[PDB]
RNA sequence: ACACCCAGCCGCAA
């Protein structure tokens, strides 16, 4: 563990698994939809 | 009842008033063996 | 070879 790692840089994205989509008999997890919105804003800010 | 000889002491009898309670046991039994299985913990799922 | 997604809220049992 270093201090530049300290800082997120590189922000994973785990897998389907964690976050399970999940069809009305596609709804996506809380998470699903905050890293849609990180994405969309690093490639606003981008 | 079973033996048909009086009971040495001597019991107290009467009418009185008893509800049935909406708690039914046919209702409260439950059993699991590897059934369903949860999607996201992939553990037992909740609930009879 | 089964079919029903999840969060919240509330009542209630020991």
């Amino acid at each position: 563990a270093r201090p530049e790692w300290m800082i997120v840089t590189v922000l994973p994205v785990p897998p389907l698994s964690v976050r399970p989509a999940v069809v009305m008999q596609r709804n996506q997890d809380d998470l699903t939809h905050k890293l849609a919105d990180i994405v969309k804003i690093n490639n606003q800010l981008r | 009842g079973f033996t048909g000889r009086k009971i040495t002491s001597q019991i107290f009898i009467g009418p009185t008033y008893y509800q049935r309670l909406k708690h039914m046991v046919d209702d409260k039994i439950h059993s699991r063996a590897r059934g369903p299985i949860q999607i996201l913990n992939r553990q037992p799922m909740e609930g009879r």
